[PDB]
């Protein structure tokens, strides 16, 4: 992983300008960072996902070398992604960490993610508030006031999002 | 003692849901949005907070050409700019 890294007087440089408007960070000594990738790339009737393994590579390598600890989960239903949801929503590591990366990619729809066992006959569709719901601070207390990112790579099976202008 | 706190706070979220589906020449393709995503990471981590580094990935993704992506940010509860300070 190439990520370009934070020289000391460029730390403090943005700890300036910006005083108390900026998230605290936990030592790097002690602090216990989780992040969780679920790639869908395998389905029982959509489309296969091709070049997820390159997806995945790509984003469980980026978010460990922004000292993460990367779960990855592989090809669930939306009752199994609830689930590997709310075992990572009580995992002990967030009382240490000082925030949260989570990573969705698969197909998406209307109402949001597809689970595998998904058909537009029998949906299997996992919500985006859902996942807000599992992660926020009533039902996620550890990582209250901390930053939660959630990634979401759910492309719709639309027509291009462009259009054709004259000028 | 009792403290009262949001129940949402905290959250951004990332997404791209403009269409994305697989390519005839070369299948094993990563996709765009996350190889673009990776390579803003990679570059402004160091400078810019997240907030930002997501419009930075908009602004690249400006025009359309090859593969159309335009990302939104979503349900942003962050009160403060959360900065990644890689390496520290
Ligand atoms: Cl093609």
């Amino acid at each position: 992983g190439n990520v370009k890294l934070c020289s000391l007087e460029e730390a403090q440089r943005i700890w300036k300008q910006k005083s108390a408007e900026i998230y605290p960070i936990m030592d790097k000594s002690s602090r216990t960072r989780l992040a969780l990738i679920i790639c869908n790339e395998e389905f029982d009737s959509i489309p296969r996902r091709t070049g997820a393994e390159v997806d995945i590579t790509g984003m469980t390598m980026l978010l460990q070398n922004l000292g993460y600890s990367v779960d990855v989960k592989k090809n669930l239903t939306a009752s199994d992604m609830t689930t590997e949801l709310e075992a990572f929503a009580h995992r002990p590591e967030h009382k240490t960490s000082d925030s949260t990366f989570l990573v969705f990619m698969s197909h998406g729809i209307r109402e949001g993610i597809c689970g595998k066992k998904h058909s537009e006959q029998v949906p299997d569709i996992l919500q985006l508030n859902a996942i807000f719901n599992m992660l926020n601070t009533k039902n996620c207390p550890s990582l209250k006031d901390k930053p939660k990112v959630i990634i979401i790579q759910a492309a719709r099976g639309d027509s291009p999002g462009v259009v054709w202008f004259k000028d | 003692a009792i403290k009262k706190a949001h129940i949402e706070k905290d959250f951004i979220a990332f997404c791209s849901s403009t269409p994305d589906n697989v390519s005839w020449r070369h299948p094993t393709m990563g996709s765009v949005f996350i190889g673009r995503l990776i390579e803003h990471m990679q570059e402004y981590a160091c400078s810019c907070d997240v907030e930002e580094i997501f419009r930075k990935v908009r602004f690249s993704f400006e025009q359309p050409d090859g593969r159309a992506q335009m990302p939104t940010t979503e349900r942003v509860t962050l009160t403060r700019c959360f900065y990644l300070f890689p390496g520290h």
